[PDB]
C-alpha cells in the first residue's frame, strides 16, 4: 500500500518500465494478484501542497 | 551412374543439415530471426512473446 499521482498508477503492473516500477516498487513477471486504485485528492492533497 | 546410390546418401544427409541450418534465418512471424536483435530492441514481456 502507497500513494502516487493518477498517471503513475499505469506503472503498477507486471512487466512495466519507468521510475516508479524500476526505482520504487517492482512487480514480478510471474505476479498473481489484484492492483486496486482510487483518486484521493480530498484526503491526500493539502492547500500549500502536501 | 552406379555409385549414385552411395553419393545420394551423402547428398541427402548434407541437404538435411543445410535445411536445418538455413531454418535459423527464418522469422516464423517474429520481429527478427536474430535472437540478440529481439532482446536488445524490446521490453521484457514483448521480447518474450517474439
Amino acid at each position: 500500500s502507497f500513494v502516487i499521482r493518477g498517471d503513475e498508477v499505469r506503472q503498477i503492473a507486471p512487466g512495466q518500465t519507468g521510475k516508479i516500477a524500476d526505482y520504487n516498487y517492482k512487480l514480478p513477471d510471474d505476479f498473481t494478484g489484484c492492483v486496486i486504485a482510487w483518486n484521493s485528492n480530498n484526503l491526500d492533497s493539502k492547500v500549500g501542497g502536501n | 551412374s552406379a555409385l549414385g546410390k552411395l553419393q545420394d546418401v551423402v547428398n541427402q544427409n548434407a541437404q538435411a543439415l543445410n535445411t536445418l541450418v538455413k531454418q535459423l534465418s527464418s522469422n516464423f512471424g517474429a520481429i527478427s530471426s536474430v535472437l540478440n536483435d529481439i532482446l536488445s530492441r524490446l521490453d521484457k514481456v514483448e521480447a518474450e512473446v517474439q
